């Protein structure tokens, strides 16, 4: 059609690099804006197919779980502004006018997620988080600028080292942190006050989907009664209910002997929420996927 | 011969089969003055438990073998009688006694088993005198190496637990807890102690003037807000009254309500016990096993009225004084005794090696 899955790969990877701190989800669901702005269409079906086949092709590009959250939410945005108007011309710039909003507010909600989450650090506390997570970033600088006085630890995430990225990182605002293997999280446990990772999805039942390290350090914090927080955006809520490591979708643990990428947590390892909804227990987030689904 | 004390209030249904007490009322009002069914030792000795002027444990221990030396000491033996045979039965209505003012504690009874075990061995060929310095010996060798030496190997062994920089809380008043840090204090660490208190009793004020008095920093607080201060404890060191076969601690009422709290902030548990006061009979909670106190001693004068006052006009009210409780072992990190640095499951190898 007007825009080609090798120039939707391009307009992706292009947004992708253009700004890096943007996230994953973000771009894909920005690409699937523009998408939209240049579809030269007149009927709804044909396109939320099209808009079905872009996200197949740009969850094809990437095999995050955020990719394929934000497909969702779009598919739900357009089937809801299809539901408010009736008229196909009448909706596309309602669709346009909407979904431009959407970007901001996505946007935005990292601030949102820092700003409500750095309440929960504490003066010398010990912060223990995984691997490199721009909200994991955010909150510790919004930390950081409130005056206190804290240490950090993380581990390697041996498959790709983004826990010594996310190390000089902190480093480069003067934070003291240490870098420990993905062995030493139970060893290192007992030092740490309170626990804070990333998500890459939020599935049905709260539990979330992270690097493959995340559900052996949950455990831990489990063993030791020390709170395990997780920050992540709204726009990572997923309807997926997996009931055990395998059940886990193939097509988000590999390409992105055995090497899963990704691993799965059961709510009742996690303390709180932090999105820019507010502070959550794990039973919101199937509150909200419920009302939003009808 | 000597009536039997007459149960005082209304007790739980679960602890009906207890005995209950009440402090005013003695038992030497129906004995006869001078004393000669029970010796004079025993009577004073009863007289001081059942009022609580002595109440540690092993201060218990020390009071009942010095009264049982007197007692050996003014001892004679009958024509056509064995030394062996009748120092026991004579002895028997004498614990009975003192079990009738107070009941007896477990290093009571193991220092009562060590007695009739000596005295059971004394030679019907041995001289009567010889005989009776051979048991005060005995019991004088038997304090000091169940007492003294242990308190003191015990306290070695926890200088090496103890860093510098730590918290430790402590529960009640335990000689054993306040000889370790003392010593822990005197030989250069440098901490922090935390005092946990529990009413009616409040032994733990105890404790604490012993500290201030060693210049070691304390603080005080009572048991239900110790939930409060656990998160800045590294560590948690509990006196014991009796280790059980299974590795229970048998200890003053809220210790295992303690060592629960503790586990729940992830902070060690020790538990410091000389071997003597471990036992051979096994207990899986509170209630089989206990002793209550006078239920009068709750009532406590808070403003102008006291809300417990004359509560036995009420038919249904009920008042439970517990004085102890029992320790499941999974709640215990590390016990201390003169043998070494042993976990609670080791409590009955022990037990193999003390007898044989």
């Amino acid at each position: 059609g007007p825009m080609d899955d090798k120039e939707l790969i391009e307009y992706f990877k292009s947004q992708m690099k253009e700004d890096p701190d943007m996230a994953s989800a973000v771009a894909a669901i920005r690409t699937l804006l523009e998408f939209l702005k240049r579809d030269k269409g007149e009927t709804i079906q044909g396109l939320r197919a099209n808009l079905t086949s872009a996200i197949e092709t740009l969850c094809g590009v990437d095999s995050s779980v955020a990719v394929s959250s934000g497909g969702e939410l779009f598919l739900r945005f357009i089937s809801l502004a299809s539901l408010e108007y009736s008229d196909y011309s009448k909706c596309k710039k309602i669709m346009i006018e909407r979904g431009e909003l959407f970007l901001r507010r996505i946007s935005l909600s990292r601030n949102k997620i820092a700003d409500l989450c750095h309440t929960f650090i504490k003066d010398g506390a010990t912060i223990l988080t995984h691997a490199y997570s721009r909200v994991v970033l955010r909150v510790l600088e919004a930390a950081v600028a409130a005056k206190k006085r804290f240490s950090v630890y993380v581990t390697e995430s041996q498959p790709d080292l983004s826990g010594k990225k996310m190390a000089k990182a902190l480093c480069h605002l003067n934070v003291p942190v240490t870098v420990v293997l993905d062995a030493a999280v139970g060893y290192i446990m007992e030092k740490a006050d309170l626990v804070i990772v990333g998500a890459e999805g939020v599935v049905e039942n709260g539990g979330i989907i992270n690097k493959i390290g995340t559900n052996q350090m949950a455990v831990c914090a489990k063993a030791q009664n020390k709170p395990f927080y997780v920050v992540a955006e709204s726009f990572k809520f997923v309807r997926l209910f997996p009931l055990n490591q395998q059940d886990v979708p193939d097509k988000f643990k590999y390409k992105a002997e055995e090497h899963p990428w990704v691993d799965y947590t059961a709510p009742s390892l996690i303390t709180l929420l932090f999105t820019d909804l507010g502070v959550l227990t794990p039973s919101a987030v199937s509150d909200e996927l419920i009302k939003l689904y009808l | 011969q000597v009536p039997t004390r007459k149960d005082y209030g209304s007790k739980v249904s679960l602890f009906s089969h207890l005995p209950q007490y009440s402090r005013q009322n003695s038992l030497t009002q129906f004995m006869s003055i001078p004393s000669s069914v029970i010796h004079p030792a025993m009577v004073r000795l009863g007289l001081q438990y059942s009022q609580g002027l002595v109440s540690g444990s092993n201060a218990r221990c020390i009071a009942l073998l010095r009264a049982l030396q007197q007692v050996i000491q003014d001892y004679t033996t009958p024509p056509n009688e064995e030394l062996s045979r009748d120092l026991v039965n004579k002895l028997k209505p004498y614990m009975s006694f003192l079990t009738q003012c107070r009941p007896l504690s477990a290093s009571m009874h193991n220092a009562i088993k060590f007695l009739n075990k000596e005295i059971t061995s004394v030679g019907s060929s041995k001289r009567e005198e010889e005989a009776k310095s051979e048991l005060r010996a005995a019991i004088d060798r038997y304090v000091q190496e169940k007492i003294v030496l242990a308190a003191q190997a015990i306290s070695r062994f926890a200088y090496q637990k103890i860093s510098n920089g730590d918290v430790i809380l402590v529960y009640g008043c335990s000689s054993l807890v306040s000889r370790i840090l003392q010593e822990a204090w005197t030989e250069g660490r440098r901490f922090r102690v935390v005092v946990v208190d529990s009413r009616p009793w409040l032994e733990g004020r105890h404790t604490l003037r012993s500290l201030v008095h060693a210049g070691v920093p304390a603080s005080y607080l009572l048991i239900p807000a110790a939930s409060y201060v656990l998160p800045e404890v590294s560590k948690v060191l509990l006196g014991a009254h009796a280790l059980l076969a299974n590795g229970s601690v048998m200890s003053r009422v809220g210790t295992a309500q303690l060592a629960l709290v503790a586990r729940a902030h992830n902070v060690p548990v020790l538990v410091c016990c000389e071997t003597y006061k471990f036992c051979e009979r096994v207990q899986t909670d509170a209630f089989v096993s206990n002793e209550l106190d006078d239920p009068d001693d709750l009532q406590c004068k808070r403003g102008e009225h006291v809300a417990l006052a004359n509560w036995q006009n009420h038919a249904s009210l009920r008042l439970l004084n517990l004085v102890y409780d029992v320790t499941p072992p999974e709640l215990v990190d590390l016990v201390i005794t003169e043998l070494g640095m042993i976990p609670c499951s080791s409590v009955p190898v022990v037990l193999r090696v003390k007898s044989s």
